[PDB]
């Protein structure tokens, strides 16, 4: 197989979105402007040790403005938000905030895993990311707790309020939730 | 027996400080400067790192002090021709070049400049500024006196007819001065590296590639552009500027294996000043190491990023290509992204290093001093005698001893004053 | 003392033993746990925070307004829920424009965030409001256990905002644990993440399980008898992921996973039925 | 009226140079040093960069000159307690701590040291060397006199019985000295940053993690290991050594945003010295920028690679893990390979930075000087008055004004001598 | 598809062959000891602009001793030996010599392309990497030159001398040339 | 004078017009070209140098001994062959151990390398031994042609060893070309490699063709009429690769490729048949 690849091995202005960098900085990632690429973050990163995820390089790309490279990157979703890097960064960059903002842009670009959308749909339907099941219902009953916890599981009005918030923020549209059928699109 | 007089060679900040320290200590001091006015390179700068304070504002009072000090004999536009003898017993022969202007009569009013019809480059503007065949290098010059360059004068006599002090002397001849001194302080400074030989960067071929020192002149409000950073090609502001570090330094392909030690800082300073004047300008630095080692320097670096949004690319550029529209493409690896980049810019500034000045070898041989591996003058001991030389009675001050910034040079000049004063105080 | 009690999802819906042990413990301590009726997912920061900051913040603000209406601070037993709620609280308190946006969203629900209550972690409440002496008094049977304490990440980090203990070398959980007679055993990479945070468990189960497997190997070489955590998210990762690791790579560590509340209840002579170990996949 | 006497505070290379320059200029000079002997940190070094020349070999003659100069009164083991007045009219109150040894009678023979039964750490060995309750810090000490530390003396009187000059005085009391001077030169130097708070690197917990200054003592032939680099854990040579740059510097997580300016060079120097002593040892440096800015420094860096085969990794280490066998794993990204590395080493050396010395605030308030952002003393003007202070008659020299190497400090000391001599020469 | 990869995303002593670095340096690549990773070489490299080949990283790996990573790397064969990097290297590293030595080690490890083996076999059979064909014989005849050039094509003894050299250096065994059959295997 | 004539492979086996033009030109100049009987592949540095240094050096040393026997310097008009032979010569001359090893290998052939002759490039010989004035004299018809000069990498590099001209901005070939009345047109990335060196043409044809396509685009935007080279390897890359590019991507540059010898013959009024343009794939 040839190794020729004329766009993946060079960076020109056509790969750069300056408005993306400005949007990230204005939304709370402004500190990314001033890391000096020491690599402490990558050294601290537990996901970097077992995947191709390189947090230092994500910060670098965000500064350069390589939007398409960042948001389409699967490795972006390898960060557990353990904050170890952010605890150690000598320039006090808010790394985790930058990662989450990049993830928000990626989600807006359609790079959402089906499982994450399933969690979103569970929250829409029941108000819980991890809804209760029958076995836990009976187990709660056994130890004298209520069959249902005093949560959106018990109060339909609370679920209605949560669903109103989700509609108002557009989150249902972000994950392609269909209200009529209660399924994902 | 030790003569209680001193000779200071060079009229930069180092020489100025050494002379003022010696004079304030009571010793009679000659100062020989080859240019028509003292100031050296500091007087050419617009601002200084790390404070961004104006250089002329703080240098000019010292130059005035030198020009009016009772214990200082200032001989500008002159060069040391011979040195004989030893410590306490130096016989020095100086040649005062002819100004064709009477230093005692000239007031520096500038009328002769206004009337002269011949234009020529101003050495103070480093090749990007013009003046007349009769000129005053800059308004704060000390002495504030005119000079006629005979390689450009056509002997029209308009300056002669316009002057009211009768200061124009087209029949002036070079003058020989002989002095006796007990000590000598060499403060002859440096020259900016000329990057023409760096063919891949294209200086002297590409229109919009300039050096850092040229940029200093262009930023300076009293410079030939009235302080505006303008593209040489069209005279408009550059929307995108790149700076390239280590040009002429840290490079065995040109036999320059040393670090010029100030380039990183003045690069960042000029970038900050550009951003200050033109906040919309995009500025990018191609570096290998950021050497922000001085007091406040690391903070200056952080501020370059946080406050002004200056972009830093770790990569030594391979090439600068001139496009048909005269924009410049810098081809360089970003070693931290690990990828080749070809970015476009409207102006490229080469961070040229520091080299020994023109004529350094001749004066070194006249005095009889030794030179270090980097071409600058060698001190007696690199740890404990930084301003002494193995030639007793001769001392070093400023960038003459090697590249360094203003406070380090000033400290060296004060130290050399002390070390020279010791033998003169002893008397034998 | 009174405190609003936030449950989250995993404790109330997968491991009610943790909730029962907590309720009994706080009843023994004279602290009134007041239910947060109508509470929802906090929501989990990993997914919602990654997808849309505004939705995450609005849901968390509604959860906080429940306690504000009740007029009490919030107590959370989950690192994940604590991180979500605490972050939302200090973000809305320190930023007026975002508070206005969130309240504009909340106006449809008939609620309004005021920034009147604090969010507190279960361990912090135990350590500061109760103290080690009172906890030591309530011990009925010292435990002969070598335990590996898993702090989790969002208990103490970001430390600049949380300011509970030193994230690199904390001691608070270790001291609470040793009050029970159990020994907290040092092990390699003790402060490492369990791999479940940030949505990684659902996005790439193999990567998260690799985190867990590394941690379990380090705990096993240290010869511990059980894992102690203050996070039902981490609790689930360790418990279910031990089964997943055994089924995937054929490696079984068989290290029990206990929430700190369950350990305290065991030391305090709680009924075995109250500790719902039937929920745990690891025996 | 300006008193023609000077006070120099600090007995390091900067203070020594300032005092000798003032004395050679004819001014009577007091020197006050808190340690029992002058030398400062330079006397602790084994060799000096960039030449690898012996530090003590060149420092000791100057210390002897200070101890025998007719114009210098040396007051060691003493501290300035009060300063009143102004330029030319300073009244200074000094407290000479009790040695419990008679400086005039003690010959420094060392018999009392041999006979003492109580062991205690030697401050000169930076926490890795032992001596007796009665000690001489190092054989080249000036004055070559004993000192008894009463926190460890058990009053056994063996030292009294063994001494032949009758120099032991267990009943000695602190002595108050009052002096009048016209100028003051503060040359109080620095302390090595203590990295205990850098928990991820494990200093003070990991057995085989040491600082650069500790390594200086171990390398030194007169040090507590007879110049052998030995693992603290077992007393055997380390086959693999890592150096970590910028420890305590360039780090906002600890409020140290400045570059300590010398650590890159002394790191490379000690790596070269290790290779020289043990050519089979593997040595690796974790750095961010190599700041080899000085004369010959870039060449020193190249030589570190070409001649000695020292490995350079561009990455700020995330963590140092101690293994059960007490070897150390450094976890760090190699940013140029773009990958995480976990490399094993037998010893790890932290390149600690420079900080103001213990008690700097008290002396600063006693004199009344201002401090810069980095915690060191502030000069009157950062460009043109590097050794002056806004307090007339008080000057700065050496690392007191900020981190810097030996030649720069020596130049500053000479300059401060000149600047202080000027008012004293004027006399008014 | 999981991103987990335990061995490819971390460097330990197990990935390092120090004897390899020593062998490379002793064979004429000693200058690789002292590049300071400025990236001038990569910037000058025409193949780096269109393939994943990164010469700076090859030099770095050679210094570290990552033998298995270097010799098995297909990108190693993307260097045309244009020497531009070597002309510009500020530390005067003999980059092309290092690349060729690494290639020799790779060939010894069996990483030889079939086309390169074909060139070797052509030299073995005829003494020319590009042997003459019928059409060129005709053109040579028509233009006044001899039908065959005065080379190993004309003189069998010269071909036998070349084949003796190839046997003595073992090159025939390196490319798997079978003398009895005249094929590659 | 007299000089040994090394042919290589590509010139004598694919483009004999280059050889015929060279022979006629040198006959006109009073320089005796002496055949190197029994010469082989130089051998091509890209493959042999990459595979085994010892084999490459031994074959090149045999080629050099062929000329040493005649007591004449070697002249090559191929950048590839020049690089191979010149490098081998200066390696064996400057290293005694390697010379001993190579001669030990050469014992079988009955030859011995002595280090007695020099290797010289065709252009260097023309520029120095003949000079521009004599070449200008031999011109019979000035050419009205816009030419893109392709230096090729191994003519001048490594410059430390070769020391013929400045590799970044050379002029020697341009001056020789303009002696004929043709104009050397500057174009972007003029000094770039053609992509065929180092074995890349045979290993990854697409990459090498991408080099050639970039170069052809830059030449076309400069409006040149032909390419002039001093390397049959480069000649083949440009000629055959224009056809390969047309077949693969449909790009049609249609720029003739001429060796410098052929250009000089054209300016010198040589017969058209002697140029043997029938060998060129590009008309
Ligand atoms: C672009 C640039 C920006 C800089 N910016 C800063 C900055 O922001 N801050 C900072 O601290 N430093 C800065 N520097 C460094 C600073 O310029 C030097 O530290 C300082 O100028 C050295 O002064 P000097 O007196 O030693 O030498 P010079 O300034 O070179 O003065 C030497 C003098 O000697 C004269 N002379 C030379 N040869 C002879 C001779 N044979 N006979 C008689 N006279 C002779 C010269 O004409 C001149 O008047 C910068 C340097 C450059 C190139
Ligand atoms: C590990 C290491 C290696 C180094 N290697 C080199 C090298 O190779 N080359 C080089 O050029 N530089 C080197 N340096 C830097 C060098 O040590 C300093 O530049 C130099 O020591 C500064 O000398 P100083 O006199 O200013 O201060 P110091 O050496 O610190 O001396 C100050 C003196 O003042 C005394 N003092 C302090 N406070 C008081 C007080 N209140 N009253 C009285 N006396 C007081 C101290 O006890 C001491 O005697 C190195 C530094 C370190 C940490
Ligand atoms: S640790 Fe901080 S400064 Fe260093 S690379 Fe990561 S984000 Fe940048
Ligand atoms: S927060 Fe994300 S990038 Fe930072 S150390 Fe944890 S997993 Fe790595
Ligand atoms: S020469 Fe005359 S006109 Fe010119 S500046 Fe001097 S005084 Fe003025
Ligand atoms: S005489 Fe010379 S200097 Fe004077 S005005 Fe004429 S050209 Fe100018
Ligand atoms: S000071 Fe900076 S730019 Fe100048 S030579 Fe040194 S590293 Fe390069
Ligand atoms: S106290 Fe006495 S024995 Fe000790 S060193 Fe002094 S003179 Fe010698
Ligand atoms: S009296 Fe004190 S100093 Fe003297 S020998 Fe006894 S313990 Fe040591
Ligand atoms: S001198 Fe070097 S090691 Fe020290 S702080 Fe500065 S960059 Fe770091
Ligand atoms: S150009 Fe030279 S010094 Fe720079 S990375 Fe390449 S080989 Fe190393
Ligand atoms: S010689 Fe190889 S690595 Fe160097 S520039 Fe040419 S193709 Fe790139």
């Amino acid at each position: 197989m040839t190794l020729l690849q004329r766009e993946e091995n060079i960076i020109r202005k056509g790969n750069i979105d300056k408005e993306f960098s400005e949007k990230i900085k204005a939304a709370g990632g402004d500190s990314l402007e001033y890391c000096f690429q020491c690599g402490t973050c990558t050294g601290s990163c537990p996901s970097g040790r077992r995947t191709p995820y390189r947090v230092r390089q994500i910060i670098r790309k965000a500064n350069v403005g390589l939007k398409d490279e960042i948001i389409s990157d699967p490795t972006l979703w390898m960060c557990t938000t353990c904050y170890s890097c952010q605890e150690r960064c000598p320039r006090k960059v808010k790394i985790v905030d930058v990662v989450k903002l990049a993830r928000n842009e990626a989600a807006k670009a359609g790079f959402m895993a089906p499982a994450h959308k399933a969690v979103g749909s569970f929250v829409i339907k029941t108000g819980h990311g991890v809804p209760i099941n029958d076995a836990t219902m009976e187990l709660r009953k056994a130890v004298g707790l209520g069959e249902l916890p005093p949560t959106t599981h018990q109060f339909p009005e609370a679920l209605e309020e949560v669903q109103k918030i989700i509609k108002a923020t557009g989150f249902d549209q972000l994950i392609g939730y269909n209200w009529e059928t209660g399924e994902l699109e | 027996s030790v003569d209680d007089k001193a000779l200071v060679i060079g009229g930069g900040v180092a020489g100025i400080q050494a002379a003022l320290d010696l004079a304030d200590m009571g010793f009679k001091t000659y100062m020989v400067e080859k240019r028509p006015s003292i100031s050296g390179r500091m007087g050419q700068l617009d601002k200084t790192f790390p404070t961004l304070d104006c250089s002329m504002c703080i240098l000019a009072p010292k130059m005035v002090d030198v020009g009016k000090h009772d214990n200082i004999e200032l001989i500008t536009y002159a060069e040391v021709k011979e040195v004989d003898g030893y410590i306490g017993n130096f016989k020095v022969k100086i040649e005062k070049k002819p100004r064709y202007i009477d230093e005692e009569l000239c007031t520096g009013c500038g009328s002769c400049v206004e009337v002269c019809p011949i234009e020529m480059p101003n050495y103070f503007d480093e090749g990007i500024g013009m003046t007349k065949a009769v000129y005053i290098p800059f308004p704060q010059a000390v002495p504030l006196c005119a000079t006629i360059d005979k390689d450009y004068c056509i002997e029209c006599m308009l300056c002669d007819e316009v002057c009211e002090r009768g200061a124009v002397k087209h029949d002036q001849e070079p003058e020989e001065i002989e002095i006796e001194v007990g000590t000598i302080i060499v403060a002859t400074g440096y020259d900016a590296y000329d990057p023409t030989e760096k063919l891949e960067y294209g200086y002297g071929r590409h229109t919009n590639v300039i050096t850092g020192l040229e940029l200093e002149r262009m930023i300076n409000a009293s410079g030939p552009t009235d302080g505006k950073v303008l593209k040489p090609s069209d005279g408009e502001k550059p929307k995108r500027v790149a700076f390239i570090h280590c040009v002429g330094s840290r490079d065995e392909q040109i036999g320059k294996p040393y670090c010029s030690r100030v380039c990183c800082m003045y690069i960042m300073k000029n970038a900050q000043l550009i951003k200050d004047k033109m906040p919309d300008t995009e500025v990018t630095l191609y570096y290998m190491d950021i050497r922000a080692f001085g007091k406040g320097f690391e903070e200056f670096y952080k501020r370059s990023q946080e406050k002004y949004g200056i972009k830093f690319i770790r990569g030594r550029p391979a090439e600068v290509i001139e496009n048909p529209d005269l924009t410049l493409t810098v081809r360089s690896e970003d070693t931290l992204l690990g990828k080749v980049t070809e970015y476009d810019y409207d102006m490229v500034v080469l961070g040229v290093g520091l080299v020994p000045p023109e004529g350094a070898e001749t004066l070194r041989q006249t005095i009889g001093l030794s030179k270090s591996a980097d071409g600058f003058l060698m001190e007696a001991h690199p740890k404990l005698r930084p301003v002494d030389t193995l030639t007793d009675g001769v001392y070093l001050a400023g960038v003459a001893q090697g590249p360094k910034d203003i406070p380090d040079a000033v400290a060296q000049a004060s130290g050399a004053a002390a070390r020279a004063a010791i033998p003169m105080v002893k008397g034998e | 003392m009174e405190i609003a009690y936030f449950l989250g999802c995993i404790m109330n819906n997968r491991y009610p033993g943790i909730e029962k042990a907590t309720r009994v413990l706080f009843d023994k301590l004279g602290i009134e746990l007041k239910d947060m009726e109508g509470a929802s997912c906090c929501p989990a920061p990993g997914v919602f925070g990654s997808f849309d900051k505004t939705t995450w913040a609005a849901i968390a603000a509604r959860n906080i307004t429940i306690a504000e209406d009740m007029g009490a601070d919030i107590m959370t037993e989950c690192n994940g829920c604590f991180g979500s709620l605490f972050e939302t609280n200090h973000l809305l308190k320190e930023d007026e424009e975002m508070k206005a946006k969130i309240n504009e969203i909340l106006k449809e629900t008939g609620r309004e965030y005021k920034g009147e209550v604090n969010v507190r972690h279960f361990a912090e409440v135990l350590y500061n409001d109760v103290g080690l002496d009172k906890l030591s008094e309530l011990v009925e049977k010292p435990l002969n256990l070598n335990v590996a304490v898993h702090y989790g990440c969002h208990f103490l980090k970001p430390s600049d905002e949380i300011n509970i203990d030193n994230p690199e070398r904390p001691t608070i959980l270790d001291e609470i644990v040793e009050v029970t007679g159990a020994k907290s055993v040092e092990y390699k990479d003790k402060m490492m993440c369990c791999g479940a945070g940030g949505g990684v468990r659902s996005r790439d189960l193999d990567v998260a399980l690799d985190f867990t497997r590394e941690k379990l190997t380090n705990m096993k070489e240290a010869g511990v008898d059980a894992i102690v955590n203050v996070c039902p998210f981490c609790h689930l990762q360790f418990d279910v992921g031990q089964m997943e690791i055994k089924d995937k790579f054929g490696e079984e560590f068989d290290i029990p996973v206990l929430h700190l509340a369950q350990l305290l209840g065991l030391a305090m002579g709680l009924p075995k039925e109250d500790l719902v170990v039937d929920a745990h996949q690891v025996c």
